[PDB]
Parts: structure tokens; C-alpha cells; sequence
């Protein structure tokens, strides 16, 4: 996008010796790999995105952050900086990794971002200061590592909601705030446009609607008249597979207009659309057709009366993807 | 004239972080020491990423790694 003006393409290197098990932390693979090629080097900075998956359990998890603490531990200078990201979980035995950060280092910071999920445990540790001098097996420091004192864990519990409702209450400050504005973006929303970032309304359109633009009223218009004529005629015409492709067809033809309408006009043709999309689903009922004029037409409507309506329900992965174009149709579009 | 913007950017956003800037309730130390998973309100902020939208959570993390990371040394990127 930038063209290589800051020759970022020659300065990622990659540790890879072409077998795929010297590429996980918790391999020892790995860290054989990164001591030997970044040994005669200095490293300022160690961060560490976990992958956040769900189905770990909590050992694992503890495994994988102390083989970060040993990568840092080895490889890091001095005023080394190391960042990663926890998820904690309602179980009461979580508080042992915030022993285990507070053990091996001296300066922990402990962050929750704004622009993070406000509905999740997703915090941001920062540490600086090393502390401990002997790296032992991983058996013996997770058979060491203990929970804290009930006094702090309780008050981390309420920090951590304090800090979660203030960010909630900054999220939708900002976007009411956003969709008001007439034309003009968010200051992030300017810097990550500078720093060679692209708007992706109309690939998430592309690949998630199959549209290929939104801002054509029209041909989405009779794209959503030939799909509920053709749907309807189906459905009539007979199953399990092509009842739910049909409705799924449907519900994205409606998303389009929707989407489309907001981007042109300012104002989605169903109210209760975005609640709904929070929720996790969405609704077309026999009234969000009677609602808007010339759509269709009263055949059309008496054959959908056949049935009412139809409510999907998307997995969290395309709910993130409704969020997005939801998103940008409200902070993109006309006020 | 790209380079020079993004400097440019760069130089004026140091009293504000791009409106990213954090409060005294968002930063706590261990020494001095119920949401729920199914709402995805943060994502409609998400605008700016093709295959990860996770480039707002950086700009945010910056001003502490600009406060603590020195700038003259090399970086290191897990996961």
C-alpha cells in the first residue's frame, strides 16, 4: 500500500527451519531455534499475542507463558520490555499466572484497553525488571506456583469490573459520537489510514454478502427481488440443506439492503435490526416486507404469510463480521 | 510526502494519542496492588483490517512503549 517506503519487507525476519514443531512456544524445538539465531543480538522488546484458544486448559497456558518468561530470560538484555496478553476465567484457580509474572519479574503493569472487547476478561501485562536468577524445568515451577491472598484477588475482581464498565461506557460514547459527525473520521481511524492500513467495508461486503458494491441501491434492489421470488418459488416447489441455503441467501440479500439503505439514506429500514444483530441474530418477518414500498409484491407478501418469518442465527465469527460492516456503514455513510 | 505525513502524524499526536490516551483507572500494579463473551460492540470500531483488525490495540499499547521500550534495539514477535 505504501510502496516500500519504509523498506518494512526487508526488515521481517523469520525463525523457520522448516519443520513445523520449532514453532510453537511450548516446544523446546523453539526455543533451541530463537537462543541459537538471536543469541549475539539485542532485543529490546518481547511481544507475545497468545492465540487465545478456548479449548487449552490451565496448565497449558501456564506452560506457554513461562516458556516466554525463559525465551525472555535467555535471549533479552537488559531493560528488556515484555508484553502479553491474559484472558482470565471465572474459575477460582486463575490468580496462580499473576503469581508466577509477579515472581519472575519486579515492575508488572497490568492494563485493560479501551479499544479492547469491554464484554471480555482480556487484560495486558507489561514487565521490565528481572528478578529471579536460576531457570529450572517447567515440572517444579508449576508444581510451586500457589493463588494469592483473598484481600487482593478481591480487590483485582473489582478493579477489573470498574475498568470494564468505564471502557463499555467510552465505547458508546464514541460511537454515538462517530455517527453523528458529519464527514470527518475518528483521529485513530486518521492515523491507521496513514500508516498504510485499508478500509475493509468493501471486502468484508465482497466475501461475506456477495455484493460487490454497496453503494448501488438499485442493483441490489432487484438482486433482492429475483432472490425472494426465486426463494419463495423453492420453497412452494418441494430438504433440511436447501431450506436453510435458501433462508441463509435470503438473510443476506436482506443484510445488503440494509447495509446499502444506511450507507444512502441514514437510517436502517428496520428498527429493531441492530439490537438484534447485538444479539447474535437477525429476523425478516412478514411485516419488515409489508414495511417498505414496492419491494415486492402482494403475491409475494401472501406467499411469505405461508411462513412468518425467519430468524438466523450466526456464529460469533460472522457476528464479528456484522459488527464490522454495521460498523462502517454507520461511521462511513451520510449522518 | 508520505513519509513526511506519517512523521508529520507522528510529531502532532504526542499531547493526545489520536483520543487513545489512557486514564489513571486502566493501568494497576501487582506490588502496589461479571462481563459476559456474547456482545461484539468494540468490533464496529474495527474498520482498518483486512485479515486482523488488531491494529487499534497497538496504537493504544504505543504510548507506554514509547514511555519504556528503547528505540535503538531490535524487536521480537511470538504468536
Amino acid at each position: 500500500k505504501l510502496g516500500n517506503v519504509t523498506q518494512i519487507l526487508n526488515r521481517v525476519k523469520v525463525l523457520f527451519n522448516g519443520n513445523p514443531n520449532s514453532t510453537w512456544i511450548g516446544n523446546m524445538e523453539c526455543e533451541s531455534l530463537i537462543w541459537s539465531e538471536l543469541n549475539d543480538k539485542s532485543i529490546g522488546l518481547v511481544h507475545c499475542d497468545m492465540e487465545g484458544a478456548i479449548g487449552k486448559s490451565e496448565e497449558t497456558v501456564l506452560h506457554e507463558h513461562y516458556s516466554v518468561i525463559r525465551i525472555t530470560y535467555l535471549i533479552g538484555d537488559d531493560d528488556v520490555v515484555l508484553v502479553s496478553k491474559i484472558i482470565p476465567t471465572i474459575t477460582p484457580n486463575w490468580s496462580r499466572i499473576l503469581y508466577l509474572y509477579k515472581l519472575y519479574w519486579k515492575d508488572v503493569s497490568i492494563i485493560s484497553l479501551k479499544t479492547s472487547n469491554p464484554a471480555s476478561t482480556e487484560l495486558y501485562l507489561i514487565s521490565k525488571d528481572a528478578y529471579c536468577t536460576i531457570m529450572e524445568p517447567s515440572e517444579v515451577v508449576l508444581s510451586k506456583l500457589k493463588r494469592l491472598s483473598l484481600l487482593e484477588e478481591n480487590n483485582l475482581l473489582k478493579w477489573i469490573i470498574l475498568s470494564k464498565k468505564r471502557n463499555n461506557e467510552w465505547l458508546h460514547h464514541e460511537i454515538k459520537e462517530g455517527e453523528r459527525d458529519y464527514g470527518v473520521m475518528r483521529p485513530y481511524h486518521m492515523a491507521l489510514q496513514i500508516f498504510g492500513f485499508q478500509i475493509n467495508l468493501n471486502h468484508l461486503a465482497k466475501e461475506f454478502l456477495s455484493t460487490p458494491d454497496l453503494t448501488n441501491i438499485n442493483n441490489i434492489i432487484q438482486s433482492f427481488q429475483r432472490t425472494i421470488k426465486d426463494v419463495l418459488f423453492e420453497w412452494i416447489n418441494i430438504n433440511k440443506g436447501k431450506l436453510r441455503l435458501l433462508s441463509r441467501r435470503l438473510v443476506l440479500s436482506w443484510i445488503s439492503l440494509s447495509l446499502s439503505t444506511r450507507l444512502l439514506t441514514g437510517r436502517f429500514p428496520d428498527e429493531k435490526f441492530e439490537h438484534r444483530a447485538q444479539t447474535g441474530y437477525v429476523s425478516l418477518a412478514d411485516t419488515d416486507l409489508e414495511s417498505l414500498k414496492l419491494l415486492s409484491k402482494n403475491i409475494i407478501k401472501n406467499y411469505r404469510e405461508c411462513i412468518g418469518s425467519i430468524s438466523y442465527w450466526f456464529l460469533t465469527k460472522e457476528v464479528k463480521i456484522l459488527m464490522k460492516l454495521i460498523g462502517g456503514a454507520k461511521l462511513l455513510g451520510i449522518p | 510526502i508520505n513519509d513526511n505525513c506519517n512523521k508529520d502524524n507522528k510529531g502532532n499526536k504526542i499531547n493526545n494519542f489520536w483520543g487513545l490516551a489512557l486514564k489513571n483507572y486502566q493501568v494497576l500494579k501487582i506490588r502496589s496492588i461479571l462481563p459476559q463473551g456474547g456482545n461484539y460492540l468494540s468490533h464496529q470500531l474495527r474498520l482498518f483490517g483486512i485479515n486482523s483488525t488488531s491494529c487499534l490495540k497497538a496504537l493504544e499499547l504505543s504510548q507506554i512503549l514509547m514511555k519504556e521500550v528503547n528505540k535503538d534495539k531490535d524487536r521480537l514477535f511470538l504468536g
